[PDB]
RNA sequence: CCACAUCCACCU
């Protein structure tokens, strides 16, 4: 499977709002690029032939293993979200 | 076996084990010597056979034969029909090519 | 597997039965899986003190995976066969812990499905 | 043109020429436009025959509205793969899984090793 | 005009993508399934032995 | 051999008398009365679904034959039998997974 | 060299022509009859470098579905009889040669009738390829090449003539191998493995040069085990 | 060339301590991962030299099924616990050594309970052999050998006293291995080899060090096809 | 261009 489904199921009331979480982050990651991730310092994807799991080989990987570590949070209603919805689709 | 013992062959020990093993399945009647009981096993139509990848011989008989085999027809059904985009009908537009 | 019972098969009261029934062992007088009283001639002849040398012996055919005999497993001494070891052995490193693959198993009965 | 050395005579590709998909078969020109028939997607093979039927009608008769028409015979030489499926007389179907090679095969006493495995479980 | 490095290109760009199996006859949920590509050289499809009684295949 | 005889994609001598010429398309044979006969072959026919259907000669020159013998093969048959398939070694027995 | 020598095998051998020969390697300590039988008969089913009929020209025909006139067989007949040829070459730097066939009139055209070539030997003269009736003429070029294993017709690709037509190539001189353990007796030990390995070939090679290419093969594999890193 | 010479197969060790040891051969030709394992697995756990406690006699034991009075552990159990201890000679002339053992009180009596030897050592001190309840009578000695191979102890029958009672020896120093050959794959075939070899020894030797001398058994074997006869 | 009709097959 993937790393730790476990602890995802875990960790969410329902598996379908984890695959909203999860695709929502993978988002994310693809339209600002990979640079606002939450474990760029040591723990990343290690591709086998290279080292190319750093940039974009696959995202929601990446979305799974940022959301295995306690950096994010996941809510109906934690931000305001007009503004970030304004922001989100004029840049 | 003729032809075997013609060379001046007798039986492997890999036999050996084999018939032994066969003899506690109760294959073959005991108190015999590997010529008849090997013998005996053909006539059920199995025979030893030696795995080829690690050399040990298959444990128990195993049955071997000629068999009449034949390969039946073969259309396109195995070809992959896969696609990316094609042909759209007209009506709607799902794509059939 | 179970073959047949040849001679005396009370066990469990001679001390001295030991040696003559490894001596009719020897000889065709009875089977390895022998069917006697409390023991099979297998399990008295041959005992492992861990899973490893059984199916070490195993490899160099003195006993088949089919063969009652005596292995000593992380607590107890248990009257098996190297195949139930060896398939209690696939389910342990399957996973990781032990004790938990240990008590989800029942190695007293063919594995039906 | 660079294809064109394939098709060798007027319009019609020459005998004995291999051809894979995507390469001409016949060169048509449309209204100047084309439209030439190629080798579908998939597999081709040799070339062995080619017919040509015209307006001038020795005893043929054609669609109307269609001056002429042609047709090739392309042969390939199909052998046992893994997608083909083979059976015996008695209903056993099966098809192909593997290729082995010849030295990990179960084999006789003998050098002599068998040639197709069965599952019994079948039986 | 195939290369060695169109095929690898493909294997990277499916190295976390999955792909939907499904037979013909879909009588329960399980007739979709998903898996993880592995390329292959040949024309069939090779299904692991485990779910061939998810579908009845 | 009824089967390949009645399904008429072989070829059959039909009166005593000796082969003259083979070839690989044609087989002329002249029979006991002097009259010769020339067969021709239908070397590689495509067939209705796509399969090759060939006349292969079975006869040698200067080779006497006898009334409904064999002259040339059919699609599938080996020697005037009906030959769809080969005899292989077969074993009974389950391989690791395939 | 007693105890490690001569309570270990001492290697005979019983050949006849270039075909068949058996070896005798006896004896060995238990446990290593298979040991070393399994690995040899793996190597040379598998490994052994051979010599087969790479491509075919016809001067007349220009594809492999047509026919001859004059001739019996087909051009499918004549290539699958074309694959049991067998050629000898003489000298080991020799890769690839060109054999010519002429042939004409009521001929019953057997592999001798190829032209002779300086360093190319055909152990198999009568084996028959052709018949020819009347008026037919048979002019062929026989590409043959020296290989190791089975290649496919087309993944070779060999094309020196436009009307040429590719082969399958079967380059394995080995025609099968039966290694057999039995058991032999010492005077310190009663149990003690024979093994006696018969190879059949197909006379391009030597049974003895077979096996020794074999161990050469399976020693020059087990050297790559040196470097670790 | 990467065909056959620039992928001479990468040998990746990985080591976890004394006990287990992975090996990774990558990338190997078709047919090869197989050809490699077998002879090299069968090699280790048949032919690797070691060392095993070959006897033990006790004063007070008559016979192997009885119970000794002041310990709780019966001698079965006892000669079980002896079967793991494992012993390592310095220097290659020994082939016997005699080994023994004074114990009473009520202490647990485990392998560095044992007087020392000069010439021999112990890989497991703290291998708790037995316990005593109450000045337990413990009187014991073992005969150990080296040897090869895994012997029964009905067979050889080795022995020092009367009342000596014979133990299975295992003298192979490897627990187990178990190899693993899995199609890898290229950037233009597939049809490759990785073959992967996982040994678990008792620690007498480290696993690099056992195949090393698999290794060179094989080649010392092949090395023997050289001179006919 | 692939529409519809008819027929023959293959897998449940």
């Amino acid at each position: 499977a993937e790393p730790g489904i476990d602890k995802l199921f875990g960790m969410v009331d329902s598996k379908y709002r984890l695959t909203v979480v999860v695709a929502k982050r993978a988002q994310q990651l693809l339209r600002h690029g990979f640079k606002n991730t939450v474990l760029e310092p040591e723990e990343r994807p290690k591709m086998q032939t290279l080292e190319g799991l750093f940039d974009d080989p696959n995202a929601v990987t990446w979305a799974m293993k940022e959301l295995l570590t306690g950096r994010l949070v996941f809510g109906e209603n934690l931000v305001p979200e007009d503004r970030l919805q304004k922001e989100m689709e004029r840049l | 076996f003729g032809k075997r013992k013609g060379e001046g062959f007798g039986v492997d020990k890999r036999e050996v084990e084999v018939l032994r093993r066969a003899e506690k399945l109760g294959l073959v009647t005991p108190g015999k010597t590997p010529e008849e009981q090997l013998k005996e096993l053909f006539l059920q139509g199995k025979v030893v056979l030696y795995d080829g990848r690690t050399g040990e011989p298959i444990e128990g008989p195993i049955v071997v034969g000629q068999m009449f085999i034949m390969k039946l027809y073969h259309m396109v059904e195995d070809k992959m029909h896969a696609r990316s985009t094609g042909p759209y009908s007209l009506i709607t537009q799902q794509p059939l090519g | 597997r179970k073959e047949k019972k040849g001679a005396g098969l009370e066990f469990a009261t001679p001390e001295e039965a030991l040696a003559a029934h490894e001596r009719g062992e020897v000889a065709l007088n009875a089977p390895i899986k022998v069917a006697g009283r409390e023991t099979s001639v297998g399990r008295l002849k041959y005992v492992f003190a861990n899973p490893d040398e059984a199916l070490l012996a195993v490899a160099h055919g003195i006993v088949d995976l089919q063969d009652v005999v005596t292995v000593r497993y992380m607590g107890k001494r248990l009257e098996t066969s190297p195949g139930r070891i060896l398939f209690a052995r696939i389910v342990a490193e399957a996973v990781e812990d032990e004790k938990v693959a240990w008590e989800l198993i029942q190695l007293d009965v063919p594995q039906e499905k | 043109e660079a294809a064109l050395r394939d098709l060798d005579e007027e319009g019609v590709v020459r005998i004995g020429a291999e051809v894979k998909p995507g390469d001409i078969l016949v060169g048509r020109t449309s209204f100047v436009k084309d439209t030439s028939l190629r080798v579908p997607p998939g597999e081709g093979g040799i070339v062995v025959r080619t017919v040509r039927l015209r307006r001038g009608d020795p005893g043929v008769e054609l669609k109307p509205g269609v001056r002429e028409v042609v047709r090739v015979y392309v042969a390939q030489k199909r052998k046992l793969q893994v997608g083909d499926k083979l059976a015996n007389r008695h209903g056993n179907k099966g098809v192909v899984a593997k290729i082995l090679p010849v030295e990990d095969m179960p084999h006789l006493p003998d050098g002599t090793p068998v040639d197709v495995i069965l599952n019994p479980l079948g039986v | 005009d195939i290369k060695d490095e169109v095929w690898d290109a493909l294997e990277e760009v499916i190295h976390g993508k999955v792909v939907l199996l499904n037979r013909a006859p879909t009588l329960h949920r399980l007739g979709i399934q998903a898996f993880q590509p592995v390329l292959v050289e040949g024309q069939s499809i090779q299904l692991h032995p485990l779910v061939c009684e998810a579908f009845n295949a | 051999e009824r089967v390949v005889r009645d399904s008429l994609a072989a070829l059959y001598a039909e009166e005593d008398g000796e082969v003259a010429k083979v070839d690989g398309n044609r087989i002329v044979v002249r029979y006991e009365d002097g009259r010769l006969v020339e067969y021709p072959l239908r070397r590689f026919y495509r067939s209705n679904q796509g399969t090759a259907l060939d006349q292969r000669p079975r006869v040698v020159v200067g080779q006497r034959v006898r009334k409904g013998d064999l002259l040339a093969d059919g699609p599938a048959s080996e020697n005037g039998f009906l030959a769809l398939g080969q005899n292989v070694l077969v074993a009974i027995m389950p391989f690791d997974g395939y | 060299m007693l105890d490690s020598k001569l309570k270990a095998p001492v290697f005979t051998v019983r050949t006849q022509g270039r075909e068949y020969g058996e070896f005798v390697l006896e004896p060995l300590e238990r446990g290593f009859g298979v040991t070393l039988g399994n690995p040899l008969r793996r190597i040379l089913l598998s490994s052994i470098p051979g010599t087969a009929v790479t491509s075919v020209y016809i001067e007349d025909v220009l594809h492999e579905f047509s026919t001859i006139p004059g001739v019996k067989e087909d051009v499918v007949e004549i290539i699958l009889n074309l694959k049991e040829l067998v050629v000898r070459f003489l000298n080991p730097s020799l890769q690839t040669v060109t054999l010519l066939l002429k042939a004409e009139g009521p001929k019953e055209v057997k592999a001798r009738d190829f032209l002779p070539v300086a360093d190319v030997e055909i152990m198999n003269p009568d084996l028959h390829i052709a018949t020819l009736e009347e008026g037919g003429r048979l002019n062929m070029e026989v590409r043959v090449d020296r290989g190791v294993g089975y290649v496919p017709a087309e993944k070779h690709g060999i094309k020196d003539r436009i009307n040429a037509i590719p082969v399958d190539a079967v380059f394995s001189p080995v025609r099968r191998v039966a290694f057999q353990v039995e058991d032999t007796r010492l005077g310190q030990r009663t149990d003690l493995d024979k093994l006696t390995l018969r190879i059949w070939t197909d006379g391009s090679v030597t049974p003895l040069e077979a096996l020794n290419q074999a161990v050469e093969i399976l020693r020059e594999h087990l050297t790559y085990f040196s470097n670790p890193q």
